[PDB]
């Protein structure tokens, strides 16, 4: 009786111009 | 010897992670396939598991007679979380004789494993257990008999907690007495110490499928919900088909629906008049439920719902669900889906592209057309990427358009909602791969991307003298047709722009006043600058970049267009006064700076 | 060596285990935890992995230009599942030198593991191949010099698919020099096999984080979308706070909160005019509107809203999307939910209950009283175990008055709407302690299950001399007081038995409507024969087995509460009443059947 | 150089029938 403890693309100017429109 | 006791440690891993990984199951259903499938790698006479009941905490109803007193205080065994020792299940592996297996709901105390106190003690402090010569220890007063009727024995236990990641302790995994006469060693403990971590870690498997069965069932209850709340109530139907105050007909439709085709068709529009033939239309003098009635109108027009024998509360109540799934915001709620919808009519019927394409074809496309932006929050890609709102990571790019997609096709699935119920297969994957194909390419992005190849195939069509040609051509190839689809879609929620100057100002402010509201989300809760066409402090600006929107975006669509077809000749020139006008917007603000 | 390898290979399976059971992560973030974890176990100067893209199918718009012959056909290395080798990521775990971990996001042709078509090659055909003296292999342009200047020179490869349980390959992972300078032996090979196996299974942790991810946002965004669905318009608001017509403000609710309190306290009709006080208070004269004023007015009559600075508007609108979130079912839609939120405030006003509890368990009990069946589908608790409804899969036990406090908690937990606001997190956990013990306690069963204990309480607080030392004995213990909450919840949700034989004889038909469409549901979808009070084919034995119902049920907690206040005396009288009406007319049934 | 194919092969008594009765359990 023993117990243990549990072990523990876009072109340029599209790349440019969609920007501003947040088409992107 | 060591070898083979890390083959079968080894081996028992590799089984245990096979069928925990064959298919996501309840904790019951993952130690059995585990268990029994690893059933020969333990090696043992018989072996038991059982599973204690998880609730940690008693419902009120079950706690006030503690509290009052009408029931004593609960002494005795108490795991070290302090949850009661109770066993909710046993599945009992029999491998010394005849290969059975049973399962024990609620096993009493009555039964032979918890006859003995060692799992209710190992379930008390979390111990691991190895017991020589079980019946003669006094203290768990093990059976010194035969077990049951037959002669079997227990001659050592070798009892284990599996553990939760939180140190709960989930259940008592009893391996009893060895094949061999030896007693179980430290080699023995060290694979059982194993396999029961593993067990604790697949709970985390055990834990995820039923997670994820509360949130399947969430899911749908919350979808459900939203059915409800969505869907047409019978008296929004009423509203539009008056049946009851026109055929003397109770709540319950007996109707011939020949007979709800002729009491419709006296209650929706003239599509001769309110100008749904003309890209001139105005939605503006109309209420929501007058578009509706339109909507209704405009798809017998394309003469469908009799031809493929649709029913007519079937599409009413379609209609009045996508009027509702819209929201209320500034400019992307239901006005902006009908008159997309009015525009795919008007280029069906008046730009004379009806030619091109079936009549299944052009019911999709109207179909589509209506619900292109259904459930529009009023924020572009660009806020939900910044966001990271839900929709976001869930659709990673066109994250509106696919949203809309994804909720239309819901609308459709819905049997009392599907006008396509009377269609064969075939034509449902055919409408619904141009519903996917015409609400995707309302994506900008995807227009910009597809703009050389729609004018590639424009030259190549102006290249032919005679129309039979061109219609052959084209209905040859079904890519050239969703060229044509797309650039449509496009023309169609881009056509404010067209629109007269009157309706395309005050659509502009519309569309201003919501891009400011989208830097002012972006700004408060974000804390980045926005920019100047989503700046309210750019107000006086906003003509100038209009003027940008039709020098980059729009002209180019309808420049082809109307050299593909004469007939859609006017709705540039109306982009052409538009842009006349914004010009005259723009330079008096250079004579004001 | 044997033993060696063995052990090896199983702590690679624990370590993996470890680190796939630690968490639900993508296949990078899993392969990097196992791979970096076993570290030690896989004795490799170098290795990588290249994971494939998984694209199985390409959108419509980027297959155009094929199908339009604009662009010339792939043709080359291909998967056997017949899609493109790109390699999405690499991720390369240096160790023979200075340990580094290289993330290369899309990496080139140019990469060193990339530019041999050996990784190219396991993708087009999923073999495992095991590759020595690298410089001399023609087939293969293998590097035969240093590869990063580092002096490190590929002298081996083991290159190896992980693959997804319907054959489809997910990624390469490619094992280098085997440090000893042997080449690859079939111990190794088992080794690097075993490895692959264990993590092609664990792709199964990966599929499920996704699909949970996806689920979690589909759950998320179907949320929102019904809170906006359920939320009251600003329009809606505007037809009770009619702050725009008076205050002619017309924009923003910029005005202090007493003029809003001033405007609604106007607006909301009195309680005496009304009979909100009264036991016999009927809602068929009132439109659902009108409840939602009345609703609004108790709340503020308990004098609560002004002491803990309830904002109007929030209360406003948290009153109107309540009453948006129930159904229109026969029965139970918002007019029985309102008329046991009235009942809740007659009992504690008229029946002079509040003398035991608090004004923030009285706020707490009027708030969970309105929303005790809120998004009710019009069937019983039997109808959604049988037929399995989502609902009866996420609540064991009580599943629709679970139902009912989660969503009414869903309601308080948005900002908007939350009544609560201006309470402190203690109070906040009291509210939500008494708004479970007031939602759940509706289930006819428990009510079975606790009658004894309030008969109980009432027999031991009827021997008491005088009423400060029945309210201290109830007051000192939370349970006794928590008993008799319960019981008034139930008291509230049976009160239609004691309402006026008008009002009873109408709710009654109503009542058995609804079970008889529930019961009708059940007839033709479930293909089972209802019981006798579902069918209706026995209409006319809904009489006596209203008498039936009378005496089991209610009787006992209308004596019980009688015998505890004498303010409730005619509460139980109604009930009598009605007894008798109903009596009546089982011995008119009992003539039909006696010629 | 070895080149292979891929491994993969409570109630009481009197009131259980009024409560039945009335749809409660
Ligand atoms: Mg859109
Ligand atoms: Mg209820
Ligand atoms: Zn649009
Ligand atoms: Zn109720």
């Amino acid at each position: 009786p023993k117990f243990k403890q549990r072990q523990t693309a876009f072109n340029h100017l599209e790349l440019h111009e969609l920007a501003q429109y947040g088409i992107i | 010897y060591m070898y083979n006791i890390e083959s079968r440690r080894s081996q028992i891993l590799m089984w245990s992670a096979n069928k925990v990984f064959e298919e996501l199951t309840d904790v019951e259903r993952q130690f059995h396939k585990a268990l029994y499938t690893v059933r020969s790698y333990l090696n043992c006479e018989r072996y038991s598991i059982g599973l204690l009941d998880m609730t940690k905490e008693k419902e009120f109803y079950d706690e006030w007679p503690i509290k009052l007193g009408e029931v004593e205080p609960y002494k005795g065994p108490k795991t070290p979380d302090g949850r009661e020792v109770n066993f909710y299940k046993i599945i009992d592996y029999i491998l010394h004789g005849k290969e059975e297996i049973k399962v024990i709901p609620t096993p009493p105390a009555d039964h032979w494993t918890l006859i003995s106190g060692l799992p209710t003690y190992v379930a008390e402090n979390g111990f691991i257990c190895n017991m020589m010569n079980a019946p003669a220890d006094e203290y768990f007063t093990f059976q010194k008999g035969p077990v049951d009727e037959t002669g079997w024995v227990i001659k050592n236990v070798l009892s284990l907690p599996i553990v939760n990641k939180k140190e709960d302790i989930v259940g008592v995994a009893t391996f009893y007495n060895r094949k061999d006469g030896k007693p179980f060693d430290e080699h023995d403990e060290y694979i059982t110490e194993t396999l029961t971590q593993f067990l604790g870690w697949s709970l985390l498997n055990t834990d995820t499928y039923d997670k994820m069965n509360k949130l399947e069932n969430r899911k749908d209850i919350a979808q459900e919900m939203l059915m409800n709340q969505t869907k047409a109530t019978p008296e929004e139907i009423k509203s539009i088909l008056k049946f009851q105050e026109k055929l003397n007909v109770d709540v319950i439709d007996d109707c011939e629906e020949k007979q709800l085709v002729a009491i419709l068709k006296e209650d929706l529009p003239d599509p001769r008049s309110a100008e749904l033939y003309e890209f001139r239309f105005s939605d503006f003098p109309l209420t929501e439920h007058g578009l509706i009635k339109c909507g209704i109108r405009l798809f017998f027009e394309i003469n469908v719902v009799e031809k493929f024998k649709v029913p007519v509360e079937v599409l009413t109540r379609w209609m009045y669900t996508v009027r509702k799934g819209y929201r209320a915001v500034t400019y992307h709620n239901w006005r902006h889906g009908f008159n997309v919808g009015q525009t795919m009519f008007t280029l069906l019927m008046t730009g004379r592209l009806k030619k091109y394409y079936t009549d299944l074809e052009a019911f999709a496309m109207l179909a589509a057309a209506f619900c292109h932006d259904i459930d529009h929050r009023g924020t572009n890609n660009l806020y939900q990427m910044k966001s990271t709102s839900p929709l976001a990571r869930l659709h990673g790019s066109s994250i509106l358009e696919r949203h809309h997609l994804e909720y239309s096709k819901t609308l459709l699935q819905d049997e009392s909602l599907n006008i396509f119920q009377n269609l064969n297969k075939r034509q449902f994957e055919t409408v619904i791969h141009l519903f996917e194909v015409a609400i995707i390419a309302t994506d900008l992005a995807l227009y910009f991307k597809k703009r050389t190849m729609f004018q590639k195939i424009v030259d190549a069509c102006e290249q032919m003298q005679t129309e039979e040609e061109a219609i052959k051509y084209v209905t040859v190839d079904p890519t050239k047709k969703e060229i044509i689809m797309a650039m449509m879609m496009t023309a169609c929620d881009l056509s404010a722009i067209t629109k007269p100057w009157e309706v395309q100002s005050q659509v502009a402010l519309m569309v201003a006043n919501e891009f400011w509201e989208q830097g002012d989300l972006e700004r408060t809760v974000l804390q980045q600058q926005p920019i100047p066409m989503m700046d309210r402090n750019k107000r006086d600006e906003l003509p100038k970049l209009q003027v940008g929107f039709i020098d980059f975006v729009c002209t180019f669509v309808y420049k082809e267009f109307s050299r593909f077809h004469k007939e859609i000749t006017p709705m540039l020139s109306g982009l052409q006064n538009n842009r006349v006008e914004w010009k005259s917007l723009a330079d008096e603000y250079d004579a004001k700076m």
